RNA sequence: AUACUUACCUUAAGAUAUCAGAGGAGAGUCCUACUGAUCAAACAUGCGCUUCCAAUAGUAGAAGGACGUUAAGCAUUUAUCAUUGAACUAUAAUUGUUCAUUGAAGUCAUUGAUGCAAACUCCUUGGUCACACACACAUACGGCGCGGAAGGCGUG
RNA sequence: UGGUAUGUUC
């Protein structure tokens, strides 16, 4: 259905992440609320245009197809989404 | 006021029959001016009385079924 | 008619009916009469070849490919003969059939 | 009627692949996804006569020492422009389309 | 499938960027599940000024991001 | 369907309004915070030692090393090393949690104390403080604390508190010293200090 | 009032013109058939590079990937 | 970096001190204003004039398609089988075995046993009305019992009641099988 | 680089390998994969992104090449703007040690299910 | 749907005289009660009449300048009156259930046993016994401590703070029912 | 932990490798602890197979780096436009030269950026293993030790 | 035929 990477992107909500866009502009800020379509909203945004300059947005909202990548913090190195043999405690009928 | 979804925005834009400036792709693309008569779910917009002007001597074009994947921006001139 | 509400497992029959009596009349005529067609691609690679198979994505198998492109510096034409080819429908600009 | 199932019958076939960037990849096929994500081994790839982005993509894959010899490359579907099959393979027996034959028998 | 969370941008001035430079500053009147953006009183900003009619609708394919120019 | 890997709780068909409300509730917060704390504690506490490589040492190194001296090994009992390592763990966590807060209490009567140090009238991150108040939908969380808020507004000017010594200040804290090395302090002061 | 599908089913058997995205390929011919993915099939088409012609083509299949619009003369 | 909106406590936030910001350098690709494929692609009319005459001269004949020929042979065999089935099905008044009385009193019992006899079938059919005639149908190529019979009774109401009593209780238990009875459907 | 990548392996078998994934730009990401999906969205542990400058490209055109390396750490890269992925370096622990670790994870998961069944009673 | 293109096709197919029974008059005027209770626990199922956006836009364009139709307004008034009568019956049933819970048999027996022992010094003893009976009544009422919502007829609480109450008022049921009460009061002010 | 209120929601389907033949069920479909063949997975197992596994008879060195130093190393290149005033080269929205009033944004970086080149130091990895400090080879090298890491082929 | 979250009393 959804998959592991979109669940990991929805996992790190409310944390300082860093995006890079397809044009080359790198954003960095606190993730407000991520979605399954990766259309992600950031706050306290610092932006670097592909020309080179640095600016600051207050509340950005980027579409998921114009994202090169996004960096989650390192404590999500150890996540239960990464566990291969985690069993399921009795799903409901 | 309220919320106006883009499909109802284009539908009211169709009912009012305002003069239309439709933009397209970048420097190869050419800005078109006309009047909307039909559209669909993939945003294939049908326009009439089309005059094309390049990016900064317009030529008439007639009636055009402009496809969706090149449409960028729609304004009321 | 909406695509999701037609039927189940009978969409292949409608796809074959669109293949026989739709825009696919030229790819069908080339694979049954073995006539050579000229496919112009999105990077000036013009292909003269015969069609072997049809796909929904216009993925086409071509046999006895004679392809030609033009390098513009000055102006030279470089060609290549390739025996078997599997062409993706992403690259295809246009398909012309000769009578 | 997807012809990716035709490429699924092409295991251990020594082919070339021209990509949309312009790189020619000579290697044997191992497997291919139904989304045409094809894996190849015993690979040498070459950017012919330019595109500096393609030269960067050619060199920055490890194993350059402009023919680059690599052991294992997975290739995404949308980067595949065309794939050239060896002429010794018979296309009349690999394109039998047994799924299409079962669909015609089910009609 | 999922409706995007543009509820906080209901009556605030936003600034769309189009493809590397076309900064359309408007007031968000509505959106869809395709990020098509309806803007009232649009304004093209160049690094000069250009007005873009009373209402406009902008295709979500060329939309990359949007700056919330007004406080929330 | 949706399954929380943290809380080990299932859900109905995947609604964004339900999944958004699941990551706000207090049980998911407790389980998630405890899981992150325990995984960080495990990756700190895991002493991944190097695999040892012992070679056949040289002859003259053996005649030099076995004749210089023989050192003494110190070692402790089980409860002693357990108590010492527990004190070292609480010292490491209290050093990881602490921070120097001298500039906040040292510029307390400054005329721009209500514009930078108040942390609510701050410009760049003050909207983040004013946004999530944790609005205390429980009545007991609002009825528990009965002390003053002492919220310093931005509009406080220099006319208020003109003389900082008449309004009773606090004497500054002394420089804290290590308790394990507290026996080497000079016991005699330079000047006579009363009270 | 109108939709692109009845306008495009009624556009069959007319000297129509199709511009591509590249501003150097315009094909003007008689439309034959069109599917729901809006692939185009033309007959006795003519190539138009930046306005000037090069020669007649004939029966041709224009892919909906590279079209920009279709016009009615 | 100092004060957060985050719902997590400060002990979690000290563990969530993020990475340092990324060291920006100059990009390598063209910007998205310049990202496009190649312009001025010439027409294909030059290949049909000069290159087609050299292409047809090197390969005047094409390769045969064995898979398309096998699919066409399978379609032709299916069409011939359908035509033979239509000729065998299209070609009750020209049958000497169906030259009995009217079908109002003539019921048909199908899926009967292959080793049954006419005496037991007559004794089973004469229980709910007087039977006038009985005829078990067999194949013309072989003398095997196909399991079908036609029983014409003296009255239509008694034959209908016998057919209802034989087809209502999950088929009549004829001695090795369950043979249901119904109308002749002539 | 004498690694001898497996001859019949796929993305489920290439997990926890130090990949060297190529993109459309050529911005090569080096790091361990830990997850994927249908769109080939790859998370990358201890990842580094390397490029070549425009001045170095003239020397690269037909030796030493000074690549520009930035450190990303744990990132999550999309499958749209990527081109190809290879296996650069083998992981730390071996196949038998990963097998023993997977058996310990299975036994720990079965013990956790027994603890949930004991707490449910 | 799993793809958004089929959702947009559905929006086009449902977006593209006028006095016909197929058009939902409560939706043609606005705020149909079968629309304001679609997916909640108080759902009525599915509206048998069809809803359309083009007819709603035509009705808005007619009511802007052209004219107004009193028949659809009277039908919406009758539907709102029937739904308000059903909700008032539900609120009266909830008030009767609250009165039955406040007047249970064992609770009234305990209250009568406390009041039978409730009878200067005698006045102070009677005041202390009345305070003890009031404390027992407060402990009996605090076992549930459920009030009655004056508008929507739900259950509330007095010791609950204003934030959980504000979370209660922002629901689909309460917003829809306050809008229906505003429409009913507007139609009763216009009719009378 | 029990009891109750409230806010949101209440589900895209079909299937689990392929081919040929025989039998059963009222041209088409299903089943066979039915039979032969291909393929996949798991567990074992062997191929004088393919690659790698760091001195100790010393104070070293192989692979990958430093987001380390010398190093502000050496050689190059840039660090805003317009109106007017006192002269002015002058096809420009006076561009060029010296000085200034004013007008819109106005990356920090010039100890900056690119290229070139050497030395030093420090990090992660290993069989730092068992015998010996030894005279072999045109069919070029007795690959005929105990293993480990990666892979190929073959068998059950 | 149910799930998630929250607030009171024992």
């Amino acid at each position: 259905m959804n998959g592991i990477p979109v669940k990991l992107l929805n996992e790190a909500q409310g944390h300082i992440v860093s995006l890079e866009l397809t044009t080359g502009a790198t954003y960095r800020g606190k993730l407000v609320e991520s979605e399954d379509s990766m259309n992600v909203q950031l706050r306290d945004v610092i932006a670097t245009e592909p020309q080179g300059a640095v600016t600051h947005m207050d509340q950005i909202f980027v579409r998921g197809s114009q994202i090169k990548f996004i960096v989650v913090p390192d404590l999500l190195k150890n996540a239960p989404l990464f566990k291969k043999n985690s069993s399921r405690p009795m799903p409901p009928i | 006021k309220a919320m106006v979804p883009p499909i109802n925005c284009i539908f009211n834009f169709l009912q009012q029959q305002t003069p239309v400036t439709i933009w397209l792709f970048e420097q190869i693309g050419i800005r078109i001016k006309g009047k909307i008569v039909g559209f669909d779910e993939f945003m294939n917009v049908v326009i009439d009385e089309a005059v094309e002007i390049p990016v900064n001597k317009g030529t008439p074009l007639g009636k055009i079924l402009l496809k969706g994947d090149n449409i960028t921006l729609i304004t009321s001139a | 008619r909406p695509k999701h509400e037609l039927s189940r497992a009978e969409l292949e029959e409608l796809e074959e009916f669109e293949f026989k009596h739709g825009p696919m009349s030229l790819i069908n005529d080339a694979m049954v009469t073995r006539t050579p067609v000229i496919i112009s691609l999105r990077n000036n690679h013009k292909i003269i070849a015969r069609v072997k198979a049809f796909d929904r994505h216009c993925n086409m198998v071509l046999e006895n490919v004679k392809e030609l492109w033009t390098e513009k510096k000055n102006v030279i034409n470089r060609e290549r003969f390739i025996s078997k080819l599997f062409l993706r429908g992403d690259s295809v600009i246009v398909v012309l059939k000769t009578p | 009627m997807k012809l990716v199932n035709f490429l699924k019958k092409l295991r251990n076939e020594q082919v070339t692949i021209e990509l949309k960037n312009g790189t020619t990849v000579w290697g044997t096929l191992q497997s291919v996804s139904p989304q045409m994500n094809a894996i190849l081994t015993d690979v040498k790839l070459t950017l012919p006569q330019s595109n500096g982005i393609a030269m960067a993509s050619l060199y920055l894959t490890g194993g350059q020492q402009n023919i680059a010899s690599l052991q294992y490359i997975n290739i995404r579907g949308n980067t595949i422009r065309q794939i050239i099959l060896p002429d010794s393979l018979n296309l009349d027996s690999l394109l039998v389309d047994q799924k299409q034959l079962n669909s015609l028998r089910r009609s | 499938v999922s409706t995007p969370e543009l509820k906080k941008y209901m009556d605030k001035k936003i600034l769309l960027n189009i493809n590397g430079s076309r900064k359309v500053a408007g007031i968000l009147r509505g959106y869809d599940i395709f990020l098509n953006v309806v803007l009232d009183d649009a304004m093209e900003i160049n690094g000069n000024n250009h007005q873009l009619g009373l209402q406009t609708v902008i295709r979500g394919n060329s939309i990359i991001s949007l700056e919330a120019l007004d406080a929330i | 369907r949706y399954y929380c890997e943290y809380c080990h709780s299932y859900l109905t068909h995947d609604t964004l309004s339900v999944r958004k409300s699941h990551l706000v509730g207090k049980n998911h917060l407790r389980i998630t915070a405890d899981y992150y704390r325990n995984k960080a504690r495990d990756i700190i506490n895991k002493h991944n030692h190097k695999r040892r490589h012992i070679g056949k040492r040289g002859r003259k190194e053996r005649e030099n090393s076995s004749q210089n001296e023989t050192l003494k090994v110190t070692c402790l009992s089980n409860k002693e090393k357990r108590h010492i390592m527990h004190v070292k763990k609480m010292n490491q966590k209290e050093l990881a949690q602490t921070s120097i807060d001298t500039l906040k209490l040292l510029y307390d009567g400054s005329p721009g104390y209500s514009k930078v140090f108040v942390d609510a009238n701050r410009f760049d991150i003050g909207d983040l403080v004013k946004a999530s108040k944790l609005p205390q939908r429980a009545n007991e969380k609002s009825a528990h604390h009965s002390f003053k808020q002492t919220s310093r507004s931005r509009d406080e000017t220099c006319e208020s508190n003109p003389f900082p010594r008449l309004n009773n200040p606090k004497k500054l804290e002394p420089p804290k010293i290590l308790s394990q090395w507290s026996n080497t302090i000079p016991k005699t002061s330079i000047f006579y200090s009363v009270d | 009032p109108v939709n692109p599908k009845p306008f495009l089913k009624g556009l069959v058997n007319h000297r129509v013109g199709v511009k591509l995205k590249f501003n150097s390929t315009e094909y003007r011919g008689t439309l034959v058939s069109t599917d729901n993915y809006f692939n185009l099939q033309l007959n006795e088409a003519e190539e138009f590079v930046a306005g000037v012609s090069h020669g007649t083509l004939g029966e041709i299949f224009i892919r909906c990937n590279n079209v920009l619009y279709i016009r009615e003369l | 970096m100092n004060y957060n909106l985050s719902k997590y406590p400060d002990d979690v936030s000290r563990l969530f001190k993020p990475r340092p910001p990324l060291s920006y350098k100059r990009p390598t690709d063209y910007p998205y204003a310049k990202r496009q494929t190649n312009p001025n692609i010439t027409g294909v009319a030059n290949l049909l004039s000069t290159s087609l005459k050299h292409y047809m001269e090197e390969f005047p004949e094409g390769s045969p398609n064995n898979h398309l020929q096998r699919y066409e042979d399978i379609k032709l065999s299916k069409i011939k089988n359908a035509q033979l089935l239509d000729r065998r099905l299209q070609n009750p008044n020209v049958d000497p075995h169906i030259k009995d009385t009217d079908p109002y009193r003539t019921i048909f019992i199908g899926r009967l046993p292959y080793d049954l006899d006419e005496i037991e079938l007559q004794k089973y059919f004469v229980k709910f009305g007087e039977i006038e005639k009985i005829r078990i149908v067999k194949d013309k190529i072989t003398q095997k019992s196909k399991g079908y019979a036609f029983i014409v009774f003296k009255d239509p109401i008694s034959s209908k009641m016998a057919f209802k009593e034989i087809g209502v209780h999950r088929g009549i238990q004829i001695k090795d099988r369950i043979c249901i009875v119904d109308i002749e459907r002539g | 680089s004498k690694i001898q990548v497996a001859h019949s392996s796929r993305l489920a078998n290439l997990i926890d390998y130090k990949l060297r994934v190529l993109t459309q730009d050529g911005r090569v990401y080096i790091g361990q994969l830990m997850a994927f999906d249908k769109h080939m969205n790859l998370v990358l542990n201890e990842c580094i992104e390397e490029r070549v400058p425009k001045t170095q490209l003239d020397k690269l055109r037909p030796l030493n090449i000074k690549v520009e390396k930035r450190v990303l750490g744990l990132t999550i890269l999309r499958g749209e703007q990527i081109l190809s992925t290879v296996v650069e370096d083998k992981p730390l622990l071996s196949k038998k040690e990963r097998l023993v670790r997977d058996k310990k994870e299975k036994k720990q998961a079965q013990k956790q299910t027994k603890l949930r069944k004991e707490k449910e009673k | 749907m799993s793809t958004p293109a089929a959702e947009q096709r559905k929006l086009v197919e449902q977006l593209m005289g006028l006095h016909d029974p197929k058009i939902c008059k409560s939706y043609l005027v606005g705020e149909c009660p079968y629309d304001l209770f679609q997916g909640t626990k108080q759902s009525l199922g599915k509206c048998p009449q069809m809803h359309l956006t083009k007819h709603k836009i035509q009705y808005e364009r007619e009511v802007k300048q052209g004219k107004t139709f009193p028949e659809f307004e009277r039908e919406y008034l009758a539907i709102l009156s029937r739904f308000v009568n059903e909700c008032n019956g539900q609120i009266s049933v909830a008030l009767q259930n609250l009165k039955h819970t406040a007047e249970e048999r064992m609770k009234i027996q305990q209250v009568t046993e406390e009041l039978d022992v409730l009878d200067l010094i005698s006045k102070r003893k009677e005041v202390a016994k009345r305070v003890r009976n009031i404390t027992e009544n407060v402990g009996q009422s605090a076992q549930q401590k459920l009030q009655v919502c004056e508008v929507c007829g739900a259950y509330l609480s007095r010791l609950d703070t204003d934030r959980r109450l504000a979370d209660h008022f922002l629901g689909k049921i309460h917003l829809g029912y306050v809008k229906m009460r505003e429409d009913y009061d507007r139609l009763m002010k216009n009719n009378r």
